[PDB]
DNA sequence: GAGAGAAGCGCCAAACACA
DNA sequence: ACTGTGTTTGGCGCTTCTCTC
DNA sequence: GAGAGAAGCGCCAAACACA
DNA sequence: ACTGTGTTTGGCGCTTCTCTC
């Protein structure tokens, strides 16, 4: 076709939207490793120039834009899990996938951007959508998901509960229905992110999200693997206040496994930072418990 | 060329593929080689591990100071020929110029980490400081790389297959788990925090009067939007069409038209 | 006759205007006065900028100082990112091409490997052992014009900052060791400083997303020569030469034939121009 | 804690105000470091400027320059009123009181008589044979700061004004002699040559009717003095030194004790404000 | 003090008057002394006349070459030790520098003044020359008040004696006919062009704005009309009471605010 | 009394009026040398800051203080000449005089004078008056008179034509009526500083003025003390237009004195300057007549 | 009760030195 | 290709706050 | 005929060097 | 009392003028 650059901007717009929708074809990797080489190619520039493009001129993106763009990702990205094998593989379409990712983000977060543009054109489908896609297991994927959900919580303002409500639901099924999960970290840190930003007093929603499925979290066998995020969310809850410490506390003692085990020392971890923030404020309620427990 | 880059670091087939080269050649490069055929940390910067290691020379020993953060594997490696707890202040803050400054530090028993000295050096920077009786694996992948750099070159003078070594270490070499260097994993920004019932509204950059470099002009022409700003220059539009990186002292601050 | 006065006082514009002449006729007779021109220091030509990169290890600027303490003169040699300003300094006991290469491989441990470096040309530095060590790692080396130090500016600047923390360092106590000292300095420069314009810290901007890209570039320069008074850069001279003309003219510098035999580069800086004698 | 980060690193403003500080804390434990005004070559206080005549013939501005031409080294001896602009100068062949003195009365039958005259402490100026002579005509004369070459500046730039001039005089013909081109010279600068701001000539200014009187003027100084930190211009120091405290400050300079022993006069170009250790 | 100025350089009691002296006690030091008891020229630098004289000492002997205007008396001498046409050519350009340039040229027939290089001289400078055969009193002023000089101290070198006698009579002396020193008629300013039918404006002095010396100050403060203008400074009224001369440094040219 | 600097500028015009008529007073040097010595200090003090005040000050001069001055001159100037008594005698009152002059000369140059105002209190009385006091006999007198009446006739418009028949009355009654007259000189200069600025084509008027009383003025016996001056004005005529030399060179070899006299060569200078002018525009006209003349 | 001094804070051109 | 730059510093305009008639 | 290029002219900040 | 200054130079805003549709 013709690049985007070189033409004038009367027109300019319809040659984006025509190179948008040239994108929108799919290409498989896995069906076989050589099927339309040069058709591969070109999407990879267009990609490369679009990317381009987009982060160095202003007032570039309007209305017909919007919706559009949300079409290519939804077409590149949602699509069926490949199936469940338990290092990691990774996924033959990289390039493209590592392409519109960037292009993604970079989209996102343009100055241009408006919020009340992408209320109509953005809905939970999306959203749901893309959290379903965390399962993936190349790592990348994973952290390209974790920096694009960070940015999409940041900036919408009435899909917060509802991705609360979300993540609620989603800790539930996979600590009682399925026990297949892999984004778990990432998912974490999300979360600690969010929670980094809470006002007093806290409310009692979230009283049931730390008492409901974040201490029982603990009780996964595969613990370990996120084992760091998970302590650093929880010592995010009692720097906001220090009096609601007693159920946390007396949870970790009460589930404390009583065999022993050699992944025992990750809560003896977590304790001691526990303990590096629960000795002012004159917190020796729960003391010969904990000792009790300790000495067993 | 990835031949020659393996040739020159000894780096995984892994660190090959982020380069020009593609798995098969990079596992046939790899294979080609005579030579070569928990985390208690919760955020980087938060715990290190600090061990004084002895490597063998033919003729000679070294004394490696070696610190190694217990969240991302980054390693900071100091050689010397003693052991004294002035090295250990000097290898500290080394360590500390290089990765930034630890909130808690972690090491062994010994003649040095135990005298007033260092625990004077700790005092100063703030940092708390445990000590325990029993990483040595990331010792061992340092001791691994420097006999092979030496090994393929034995006129070395030992400050340079350090500095190799480490290159390869933080910068080559990736990580299985997440398919990260230890450098990235390190210095990756974390998310901002997200606070409630507030939106978090985009940062809005500044606007600058400008001068074309090379016309010895005297006349700022039009206030434009900063893309970007580093250090030394900032990235504005001299035109539709095309985008300049202006020096500071051809700027100007403005002021929003309204 | 104006022009007789002036060729035999050189006397000023208002004076000519004086004794009869239009401003044009008199600003003409001063520009077309070889004399005038030949011995009058001022001058009026664009600035130059060293180049910067587009991306944190894109180009780099090296250079080596000297150091006084407890009697001892410590050379360091000093690395700066052109970029995100961020600094490399390792201090040794004397000047070599193969310290240079070890100084090198130490800042490139420290901050990452880059594509271009421009130094000066100091002994160590155009020394073939440095030029195969550049090459090994694929690294393109240049140098600068000889005899002027403003070009790499960036660095030479960096080199007194450097300096300034030492003294500090070692007015609240002379017997800290110039390892400490060095290590505190480089730690306060790269992470606890913010650079002033930008507000920002020199490890913010090395180690920010790289998710911009680089914008493309254009190689096109002018076609056109012009005609100049110039100044050797080696030698100071109280009055300008020739007039020659340009070669060719490239970015701040331009190609002067010096001799009848082979040409030189010469800033803008050491440049006055000339009235074309046709 | 702020100020112990800064005690140990010595960072900067933005870094004491990241760790927690108000800018109002940081910027006083930045102006209360002694290290941190005693190493920094920065300093910001007012210029000082010459003192000036209020009429023709009231402060003159003399000094001794050289000149090479055909092998001989001419010492030209200048004159300068301060007021109007107006040049004398003669040639001679090495420099001495008696030919201070020639020069002088040669200016004075040139120009007239002066009331004062200031020039720097040069070996011919303070004999005491210039002093007799000085009094002889009752003239006033004084002396700058030694090593402050500044104090003179209008003489000096005069200085360079003449030997250009000459220079053109001998790039035309190199056989001119060298009173010939001193004459022609002076004749073009004090009578062709018009002046830049006022636009009108020395000669003008100099025999212009002095019918505007002198307005009076007011010894009154300030009655306070300072703390300052300070380097004394015979020597160049890399640091500052003190802080001391003023014994009278006066317009462009301040009285400072170098030593316990003797003070010194020190111009404003060369101090740095220093905080009340009380 | 009258006493002093004339024991130095013994001028006229008409001299002594202009000074703190009244006539009586100027006549007083005048016989209290040992030693003392038509204009062919339009306008100054009109026509000059030119002579070559020779001074008598006891041992040696001068040559003066003295330029005399023919209005205003203006004397301009210069001492040589030989006569030819280069020295007639260095006094004729030390004569232009102190007194300015002349329109014609009078002197007597010679070895000087009549050979190519006097000509070419003249002509490069576009002074028309004629020469004549036969002021010679001026030279008689010179010559005794050299003398008196000489006999007063026979310690002088011979220019300085010459620069005092200068002084002397270009500027100490006064005129009988209009009671003006030489200098004074020479170069008072004459009376400008009175246009017909067009009246003859004040000319307005220009606006700036300015900032007081020794201050630091970084705004100009009010934009004020100059009282005089000289090189080096301006007179600005920094207030209603009083006037200052602030340099051209700290001046900036305005407009008038209207 | 008080310093006109040191008051409130509310009463300072006041302070200015009383010091202004406290020094109408008049005081004799001619009648006894020492009479009133402090009164004459006093004044000639309050002379000196009232010339330094005039010059340092902006707006200060208004309406109530045109004519006081214009009656302060004319109390100081303005009275009957000293008898004559053909080097000159100095007027023993020359301390206030010339302090007087110089106040004057900066008064009617100042940048806040004001053209509509004078002509009300100026008239031609004060300008005949002041034509009267040429006849001075001390030279500095006739010096500050001549730069006095060149500003004089600069400024004011309606007192040009009136002057220039004032002057016409005066050269005829000097070189007719009355032979006494020792300020010719200073005249010559202002009539060549007034007859510099005419313009084309020259009135019939200017041609009497010529015709009548220049070229007879070399007639007078006491010509040499004013030779040069004179001879400029001539030369300041022929410049303008060269046909009309006719009459003038006619008139000055008609008129030249047969006899031998000293004074002869006079005229020769004057003969030159107007030869150096008179070859161009082929001016043979009276070449003959010229040279028969200049051969006897 | 309320507008006038006082404290706080971000910004800027001129100096400065890097052999 | 060839090319000067980054930090320090008092003085101000600005905003917000406290003690007094 | 008429508004668009061209010539004329006064002004200014940054460079410069005075051992 | 003690103290930096005056000239040169291309680039512009300004005003006035000439050749072309
Ligand atoms: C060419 N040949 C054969 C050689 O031997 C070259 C020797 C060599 C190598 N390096 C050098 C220098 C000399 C050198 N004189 C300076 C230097 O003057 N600095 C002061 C400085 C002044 C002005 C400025 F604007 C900036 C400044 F930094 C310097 O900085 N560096 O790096
Ligand atoms: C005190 N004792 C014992 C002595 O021997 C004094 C010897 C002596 C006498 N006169 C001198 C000098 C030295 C001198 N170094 C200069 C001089 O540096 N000029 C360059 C200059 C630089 C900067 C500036 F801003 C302006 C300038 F002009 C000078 O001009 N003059 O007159
Ligand atoms: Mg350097
Ligand atoms: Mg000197
Ligand atoms: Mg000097
Ligand atoms: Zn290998
Ligand atoms: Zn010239
Ligand atoms: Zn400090
Ligand atoms: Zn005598």
């Amino acid at each position: 076709l013709l690049h985007i650059r070189d033409v004038p901007p009367a027109d300019q717009e319809k040659l984006f939207i025509q190179k948008l929708r040239q994108c929108c074809v799919l290409f498989d990797f896995v069906s076989d490793p050589l099927s339309d080489l040069k058709w591969k190619e070109v999407k990879r520039a267009a990609l490369s120039e679009m990317v381009e493009y987009i982060t160095h001129n202003r007032n570039v993106i309007t209305e017909p834009i919007y919706p559009e763009v949300v079409h290519m990702f939804a077409v590149n990205m949602f699509r069926t899990l490949p199936p469940s094998s338990n290092e990691p593989t990774l996924e033959a379409a990289w390039p493209h996938l590592q392409l519109v990712y960037e292009f993604f983000l970079r989209f996102l977060e343009s100055p241009d951007f408006q919020p009340n543009i992408a209320k109509k054109y953005i809905d939970q489908k999306f959203v749901l959508q893309l959290l379903e896609l965390f399962d993936s297991e190349d790592p990348r994927e994973r952290d390209f998901l974790k920096t694009t959900l960070h940015r999409i919580y940041g900036k919408f303002l009435g899909l917060r509960a509802y991705i609360r409500k979300q993540i609620n639901n989603i800790f539930y099924r996979f600590i009682y229905e399925t026990e297949h999960h892999n984004g778990i970290a990432e998912l974490l840190e999300i979360l600690g992110s969010i929670i980094n930003g809470f006002a007093l007093p806290l409310k009692e929603e979230h009283k049931i999200f730390l008492l409901k499925v974040l201490l029982p979290l603990h009780k996964v066998k595969s613990l370990s693997v996120y084992h760091p995020q998970l302590a650093y969310c929880v010592v995010q809850f009692l720097e906001k206040d220090s009096t609601l410490t007693e159920p946390v506390v007396m949870a970790l003692l009460k589930y404390w496994p009583k065999t022993h085990s050699p992944k025992e020392v990750m809560f003896l971890n977590e304790l001691e930072e526990i303990l590096d923030v629960i000795e002012p404020s004159e917190f020796v309620k729960i003391m010969e418990p904990l000792f009790r427990q300790l000495a067993k | 060329s990835p031949a020659k880059l393996h040739s020159f670091t000894h780096c995984g087939q892994a660190a090959l593929t982020l380069h020009g080269a593609t798995t098969t050649e990079a596992l046939n490069i790899l294979h080609s080689c005579h030579a070569c055929r928990i985390r208690r940390g919760l955020l980087p910067n938060h715990i290190w591990q600090g061990d004084i290691t002895h490597f063998k020379y033919k003729n000679t020993l070294y004394r490696l100071h070696v610190w190694v953060d217990t969240f991302s594997g980054s390693v900071s490696a100091t050689h010397k020929k003693r052991e004294t707890s002035s090295e250990a202040i000097s290898s500290l803050l080394h360590a500390i110029a290089h990765l930034g400054r630890p909130s808690h530090i972690n090491t062994d028993n010994g003649p040095a980490y135990a005298s007033q000295e260092f625990q004077h050096a700790c005092t100063s920077l703030a940092i708390r400081h445990t000590t325990h009786i029993p990483v040595e694996r990331t010792n061992g992948i340092l001791k691994t790389l420097l006999y092979k750099y030496f090994s393929d070159n034995p006129n070395l003078p030992m400050d340079n297959a350090l500095s190799v070594a480490l290159w390869t270490i933080n910068h080559l070499n990736v990580l299985t788990h997440c398919q990260k260097t230890r450098w990235q994993l390190h210095h990756s920004p974390r998310l901002p925090p997200i606070p409630e019932e507030k939106p978090v509204t985009t940062s809005k950059t500044h606007w600058y009067y400008f001068k074309i470099p090379g016309l010895n002009s005297r006349q700022w022409k039009g206030p434009q939007r900063a893309l970007q700003e580093a250090a030394g220059a900032a990235l504005i539009p001299v035109s539709d069409t095309a985008a300049q990186w202006i020096p500071w002292k051809l700027l100007k601050r403005a002021v929003c038209p309204r």
